[PDB]
RNA sequence: GGCCGCAAGGUUAAAACUCAAAUGAAUUGACGGGGGCCCGCACAAGCGGUGGAGCAUGUGGUUUAAUUCGAUGCAACGCGAAGAACCUUACCUGGUCUUGACAUCCACGGAAGUUUUCAGAGAUGAGAAUGUGCCUUCGGGAACCGUGAGACAGGUGCUGCAUGGCUGUCGUCAGCUCGUGUUGUGAAAUGUUGGGUUAAGUCCCGCAACGAGCGCAACCCUUAUCCUUUGUUGCCAGCGGUCCGGCCGGGAACUCAAAGGAGACUGCCAGUGAUAAACUGGAGGAAGGUGGGGAUGACGUCAAGUCAUCAUGGCCCUUACGACCAGGGCUACACACGUGCUACAAUGGCGCAUACAAAGAGAAGCGACCUCGCGAGAGCAAGCGGACCUCAUAAAGUGCGUCGUAGUCCGGAUUGGAGUCUGCAACUCGACUCCAUGAAGUCGGAAUCGCUAGUAAUCGUGGAUCAGAAUGCCACGGUGAAUACGU
């Protein structure tokens, strides 16, 4: 945290990241469509398998 | 001795962040570079606009602005002109499709930037810094807050020996993390070297 | 220190014979975190004892701790810029530590081949009465008795 | 740091860009085990034949805002002092101090 | 000079010259080899080290063409540097350019890819291919390239005693101040002092004082005990299969995962005490008196550190203190110091066989199985952006042999010979592997350091910087002690 000189001075930070799952067993033709199409907040990240 | 950033110990707990998104290790460097680029591409057109605010969100693929301010009819402009120019440059600087949003501050009297950025211009202008002081603490205290405090350093007058000096009325409980505290700071230039200002505002707890 | 209290803290007793003392010989024994080393150690010495003395191993500990006890220590004080050696008693378990501390110390600067004829040798001699430790006891005893005009 | 120092790393990477395709694998067949007796002796005289910039171990990691090339984390792309002020001033997301 | 006295001396009593002060009483601090009361690994009671040997590494000095710059009582010396072969670079020798390596303005000509000669390279002299978008609404040069005149660009050059911003230390010590009232001519005082008490200017009770603000405590993270909710890539009590492997059907109980909750408050019993604040014991409970650990740094002090991360007033150079390139140096060596690793052995060295962890990282990446090599490695080649695959075997320990006090079957510097990998290139100056050689050292003078519990001591594991280069830095678990009478 100094410009310098001093090594025992120190910050000491973390990111934390949160993880989910849910699985769909037997679906629908326009329930694929209605995912699909679904909107969601910024940070959130959403993948999709098959 | 030396003190802690008010805002970054209250980040999570009281304090919200000035940037949202969602990276992986490979797009964290280049967005964070884009996002300087804009704030720094904002920051000197709209001068003269009394700007305190840059809020930046990205959702799948697109950039989405949010400015704060409170002089809406320069940034708007007639039936809305110079936003459209914003976005058009903001776009071409990112990359990718954009939009811009404005929002009000009702009270520049309550507003830790403001304040800070109305201290440097007198400075410059050459007026006296305790009256530039003392000014801004009573309007602040006339208009609601619970607590002010004002520091402003760096070869006053034009002295040939620096000195720093504050003032303070009401509460400024810096040690409690449930205190809604306000946070910024300032530099001015003159024909003898740089001054320093820093204001701190209270709200009550939460 | 100046304004606290010490509180005892728990031992656990020896796994064959249930000895309070011997789980604190096997701790002054002990070296480098290393435990099973040292209980092996001491029992070990216990049996060769015992096989040597004809009696139990208990009983042959309880003679050798006897024979090197103190009861009478020396401790300094200054006074007009000179030091003096006023005579002090013994509570009994400075006394057992001081015993087993010794035996220990004489112990490990032997001639022998392994640590447990070592041990073994000391706590025979010193329960023949003769000995390092016995001699570091009579050493105590003679500076204490010289000192006695400044109780 | 100074402008003829952060020109020099433009350079040295797009020198790397434009010789990739060619140094990759044309010239580094020296590893191959059945070439040849001697036809990679020309390819190791017309590789060391090349600019020197072109090696992408002759590039430094240096501040993307001040050009300082000790202390530099590769998750930011930033120095350490630079990193601090970002953080606190709450322009990276999802970063706090940390206490355990 | 006069008078007095045996003498020592007494009494009356000047001038020239030199300075801008000398002095009395009282006020706020600081100090005392002055007094009173308290605290802290400050002493005392204990356990391991450093100072001697070999070897990392930083500094002083000396040497050199250069050994580039900064920190330098406690609070510099494994410090800026979370990683100097070229690059990094900031230093030296030599070869080269002058509107410039990096920017905005004017004009005049045109458009990016392949290839051969001289150069150490920088950089000069060579060929053919190419025809673009656009308003072609006629030239727009918009895209980029080359050349000429400046207006200007450039500086890791000086001043940290001209500055902003950031940091060390007294010190997580309990203090530092203001409004109104009152006392003194005034500088100032009271409050904040006194009797008890606390880790604490913590709290109660008194008193010309009545009230506030910054600090103390709480609000934040983690650890230990339970309940509810969803069971995959995680789990396997009861049932049935089996190849004897959660491997199969299955189950949602338990361990575990991360979301909402409960719990600890001197809340209860007895005694002491001023009808007071509090103090010493006990019950129940996973946990008892701020349960354990972390983040959090008051008004101020040292013209303390940093113009070299950045920014900035003043000064200074601009055919040069500003670009570009190859080769050297920061790695020198009579000598002095600070922080570390490895020993000087039997609580041990060598051989064979076998228990038991936590926390992390992976796309130009981590890389299994199989074959070849005594070995470092090589060739083919699955899976994995991951509670799924890879890194990836924990070590000390435990059982059976052998060595028998020797400078040794202890210790491992130094040197010769063969190789491997990363990299355009390992001479000066990289890390590893095999064969051979086999040094000092036998517990270290006057000095001197760390530690009060899952701590000290000991044994292994991971990560950032990184093409390649840790014994240093930051993190993780296993075994696990001695002592505190007292001031």
């Amino acid at each position: 945290i100094s410009p310098h000189v001093n090594k025992d001075a120190r910050d000491q930070y973390e990111i934390r990241t949160h993880l989910r799952l849910v699985d769909i067993v037997e679906p629908t033709e326009k329930t694929v469509d209605a995912l699909m199409r679904l909107d969601l907040a910024a940070g959130v990240d959403v993948q999709i398998s098959l | 001795g030396q003190k802690v950033h008010p805002n970054g110990i209250r980040l999570g707990i009281v304090k919200p962040w000035n940037s949202t998104w969602f990276a992986n290790t490979k797009e964290f460097a280049d967005n964070l570079d884009s996002d300087f680029k804009v704030r720094q591409y904002l920051t000197k057109e709209l001068a003269k606009a009394s700007v305190s605010r840059i809020v930046i969100e990205r959702p799948a693929k697109s950039i989405r602005v949010t400015i704060h301010t409170a002089r809406p009819g320069i940034v708007i402009g007639k039936k809305g002109e110079d936003v459209e120019k914003l976005r058009k440059v903001v776009a071409d600087i990112a990359g990718v499709p954009a939009q811009i949003n404005i929002a009000e501050v009702r009270k520049p009297e309550l507003d830790a930037k403001l304040v800070a950025d109305s201290i440097t211009s007198q400075l410059e202008r050459r007026v006296m810094f305790r009256r530039a002081m003392k000014r801004a603490v009573q309007n602040a205290m006339r208009l609601g807050a619970k607590g002010i405090k004002v520091e402003v350093s760096g070869r006053l007058g034009g002295a040939e020996i620096a000195r720093t000096e504050w003032y303070r009325e009401g509460r400024v409980p810096l040690h409690t993390l449930r205190a809604d505290i306000d946070y910024n700071t300032s530099e001015a230039h003159t024909t003898y070297g740089v001054i320093g200002v820093k204001v701190w505002i209270f709200k009550g707890e939460i | 220190p100046r304004r606290r209290v010490i509180g005892q803290r728990k031992i656990l007793p020896d796994p064959k014979f249930g000895s309070e003392l011997l789980a604190k010989f096997v701790n002054i024994l002990m070296v480098d975190g290393k435990k099973s080393t040292a209980e092996s150690i001491v029992y070990s010495a216990l049996e060769t004892l015992a096989q040597r003395s004809g009696k139990s191993e208990l009983e042959a500990f309880e003679v050798a701790l006897e024979n090197v006890r103190p009861t009478v220590e020396v401790k300094s004080r200054r006074v007009g810029g000179s030091t003096y050696q006023v005579p002090v008693e013994v509570r009994p378990v400075r006394r057992n530590a001081l015993a087993m501390r010794w035996i220990v110390e004489a112990a490990r600067k032997r001639g022998d081949k392994s640590m447990a004829l070592r041990l073994a040798n000391e706590l025979s001699d010193a329960a023949e009465n003769k000995g390092t430790a016995v001699k570091k006891r009579e050493d105590v005893h003679r500076m204490a008795e010289a000192n006695k005009a400044f109780a | 740091a100074k402008q003829s120092m952060k020109a020099r790393e433009v350079k040295r990477v797009a020198l790397a860009d434009k010789y990739f395709a060619k140094r990759a694998e044309l010239k580094a067949i020296i590893s191959d085990v059945n070439a040849s007796d001697e036809d990679r002796w020309n390819a190791v005289l017309k590789l060391q034949t090349l600019p020197r910039d072109s090696s992408p171990s002759r590039q430094r990691n240096r501040c993307r805002q001040t050009g300082r090339p000790h202390g530099f984390l590769r998750k930011f792309g930033l120095s350490r002092i630079k990193v601090r002020e970002a953080a606190m001033r709450g322009e990276i997301p999802g970063l706090k101090k940390a206490s355990w």
